[PDB]
RNA sequence: AGGGUGAAAAGAACCCCCAUCGGGGAGUGAAAUAGAACAUGAAACCGUAAGCUCUCAAGCAGUGGGAGGGGGACCAGACCCUGACCGCGUGCCUGUUGAAGAAUGAGCCGGCGACUCAUAGGCAGUGGCUUGGUUAAGGGAACCCACCGGAGCCGUAGCGA
RNA sequence: GGCCAGUGAGACGAUGGGGGAUAAGCUUCAUCGUCGAGAGGGAAACAGCCCGGAUCACCAGCUAAGGCCCCUAAAUGACCG
RNA sequence: CGGUAGGGGAGCGUUCCGUGUUAGGGAGAAACGCGUGCGUGAGCCGCGUUGGACGAAGCGGAAGCGAGAAUGUCGGCUUGA
RNA sequence: UCGGAGAGAGGCUCGGUGAAAUAGACAUGUCUGUGAAGAUGCGGACUACCUGCACCUGGACAGAAAGACCCUAUGAAGCUU
RNA sequence: UCGCCCAUUAAAGCGGUACGUGAGCUGGGUUCAGAACGUCGUGAGACAGUUCGGUCCAUAUCCGGUGUGGGCGUUAGAGC
């Protein structure tokens, strides 16, 4: 034959997987409306 | 405490006699009748009986003279062989290169213990559960009471 | 001035030992074996902290998805999530997942008034 | 609490964060709280119920038992031992105030 | 030809009990024989 | 290569096993869990006893989670021993571009076992003096040491063979 | 500029070339990435590819790369081929 | 605030000396073995058993001063059995 | 060819005495894949109660001797002109 | 090894397995020291040039195999 192989980091240059399919890029986070002023959390007032 | 006056505890010692090969019998006689072991160490087929023999009768006499309790009732309690004082002789070989044999030596200890001594006290606990017979405020429940001491 | 080692090796392999001594034949009893297994014990402790953090969640994240399929036919974790959030609502993994467990009835409650 | 939910009944204690500023005996009320129950549950539409405010008492603040930080590399003479006790509060819930809001339960 | 390790314990723990009943063997074979002793053998 | 019973040999009369060795009572002694193999007595290694636990398992032996069982003469959501079953986890060192490596080294356990000292040169930190600083040998009811010894050395002028 | 080090065997990948048979996990230079000295996630396992640079704790949350039948987290989701 | 070679800073212990023929100690020291204290760590600190007389600090000083690797070396004891 | 039978000394069993080289730790399967390119230990499968004894040597790059070949060292030593 | 040849025969297949297998065997070949021939070398010596002579270890720990037991398991225990 003449087709000399793919191995070491050539293997994993070839097969690693990747997306490549404009829709799926995109997308990123979910936007949300954010939320609304929420009180402290543990107010003292004692001793 | 649970026992202490139930053995007597004779220890002959340096007996010529690797441990292993000791403990090919006295494992057979770690809990016996006395009686049942002296016929079974003139009857077995080895060299290590005899010391072992010696000293179980020697230990038997011991506490039959000593203590003064008999002989028909004890059994072997704790049989237990160690490692002794090894000499170390240089034999030669083949060839000029040189290696040790060892002679090899025992520490040989029996427990013998009667079972009749704390009898009166385990027999009259054949009452049953539900008793706590509380006279000295917890008083003597002390002879080998052996199942549980669960006592919160 | 000689000086002797003596007192200030098994002072601190004993400390060494006290670690290994749950492990299981060689490792709990010789000295440099000891002290090559008590590190990657260590290690692999430091190690499964961080593995715990993701992995309890993972977990948590099954039941509530385990959970939420018994209501409708074609009701699902994913869209729960984005579900709870379109209504704001911060209840995290583990109280939802243990609710789950420990009172249905509740997550019963919270699926029937977050659809609407 | 401290970017961290608990389930809380009264008449029941805690292990939290280290509270900044916090005395060894001294009453609190937690103001963050995401759900109620009892016969009749209540979820919460927002976040907080609405004047609903959970009522505690702070124990004390010692320290959790030691978490053994260990780093290491094979073979690069790279061992690093160090401890961490990170600081905690012990904190006893006295009552739930009521909820007065949104009954849900069918 | 050479042993690469040692069975170290455990094993060889294994290995020296079933010797050891070779010799509780015997000592039932011994202790039978010691009630043929008593009466009879004509 | 091979030291250490005790203050004192007081080194075990007598009795039992018994041909010996050795052993158990007795006796001596503060102690004989100091008996001549004797003082403190670590580890490896060898057992004996108790708590739990493996015979459809696959495993650098741990680790996170923890079923079921057991506690410690001290009433704990606390703590310890075991550990059904799950997920993760390619011994250490040297030395390499790269080592789980089937590259090297160690059977295990304990000891011994490696950038030191003398004198000089540079530099830094610290101190003393700055009327410049400092003494060397040598002398001291020796050695240190008050107190002398200014002989020399360093700084105070360069330029040029 | 003072005092005081190690290094001077490199490796692979992208590109520009040389040598080779535009063979080599080949060799030699030039520019850049990673390893070397870098854990974590994706790649079944897999130094060198992709994502991302581990001060430490949390039985909180959002996401990158990559994925959503079961082993094994997430759609046995949708509409058109 | 990842980190090999490598450099810089801050410490812990070891025996011995000054303080000290200190207090502490045959109502139990050194040691030896265990701790549901402490510290970032080297390590520290209290315990009652075994042990049977030595000897902490603190402030300072000096080194035969810290071991797992040397087909190291001496002694002990395994494995093969 | 083409083996067969028998005698001794072993081997095997019982009692007595009792070594060795080796040994990081060993809870030490097969297949194919992976990786310092030839894995009991890494991935996926397959197979497999626990434990002796007798026999057999394919593997543990089995043991033995810091390769005696090859090359390096401004190493050593013999011999020649 | 390969090869050629004789007598056959249905036929005298070609390869992998560390050019399978030396802890299974052999040691004829090839890599030690002796000695010789041709040749190269002033010489010591040299030459996949040739010739004669020349020490092949091992008691199986583990995996793996061929046999053969023992334990336990199979839910009360057994013999068929």
């Amino acid at each position: 034959s003449s087709r000399p192989q793919k191995k070491g980091t050539a293997h994993h240059m070839k097969t690693r997987p990747k997306k490549t399919a404009r829709w799926d890029i995109k997308r990123g986070p979910a936007v949300y409306p954010p939320l609304p002023p929420l009180p402290a959390e543990w107010t003292i007032v004692s001793s | 405490e649970p026992g202490k006056c139930d053995e007597i505890t004779t220890r002959g010692y340096s007996i010529s006699m690797s441990v292993d090969k000791a403990r090919r019998v006295i494992d057979q006689i770690r809990g016996r009748s006395y009686a049942e072991t002296l016929m079974i160490l003139e009857l077995m087929p080895y060299r290590a009986c005899y010391p072992i023999f010696k000293l179980i009768y020697s230990a038997a006499a011991n506490a039959s003279h000593n203590k003064q309790f008999n002989k028909a009732n004890l059994i072997i309690s704790k049989a237990e062989v160690n490692k002794g004082i090894t000499l170390k002789k240089v034999k030669p070989r083949a060839r000029g290169r040189s290696y040790m044999i060892k002679r090899p030596t025992c520490h040989i200890t029996i427990v013998l213990r009667d079972i009749t001594h704390f009898d009166s006290y385990d027999k009259f606990l054949e009452s049953l559960t539900p008793k706590k017979l509380i006279a000295l405020l917890g008083l003597m429940s002390t002879g080998r009471r052996r199942e549980l001491l669960c006592g919160r | 001035t000689r000086v002797k080692r003596g007192y200030i090796a098994r002072r601190r392999r004993k400390k060494i030992r006290f670690f290994a001594s749950s492990f299981r034949g060689a490792h709990s009893r010789l000295t440099r074996t000891i002290a090559q297994q008590k590190i990657r014990a260590l290690v692999s402790a430091h190690r499964d902290r961080d593995r715990q953090k993701r992995d309890f969640r993972r977990l948590w994240i099954t039941r509530i998805n385990a959970a939420i399929r018994e209501r409708g036919v074609y009701y699902n974790y994913s869209k729960f999530i984005h579900d709870l959030y379109k209504r704001q609502l911060l209840l995290n993994r583990k109280i939802l997942a243990q609710i789950a467990i420990l009172n249905p009835n509740c997550i019963y409650m919270i699926y029937n008034e977050i659809i609407k | 609490i401290g970017s961290r939910q608990y389930i809380v009944i009264p008449g029941r204690w805690i292990y939290t964060q280290r509270l900044k500023g916090a005395t060894v005996n001294d009453k609190i009320v937690l103001n963050k709280v995401l759900l109620v129950g009892t016969k009749a549950s209540t979820y919460i539409g927002t976040p907080i119920v609405t004047n609903a405010a959970v009522h505690a008492v702070v124990e004390e603040q010692l320290l959790d038992d030691k978490v053994i930080v260990f780093k290491y590399k094979k073979k690069k003479n790279y061992r690093r031992n160090i401890g961490h006790r990170q600081p905690i509060t012990r904190i006893k819930i006295t009552g739930i105030t009521g909820y007065e809001d949104y009954p849900a339960s069918t | 030809a050479v042993p690469k390790k040692r069975t170290s314990i455990y094993k060889k723990r294994i290995r020296k009990n079933i010797w050891k009943k070779k010799g509780y063997w015997a000592a039932l074979k011994a202790f039978s024989l010691a009630k043929s002793l008593s009466t009879g053998n004509s």
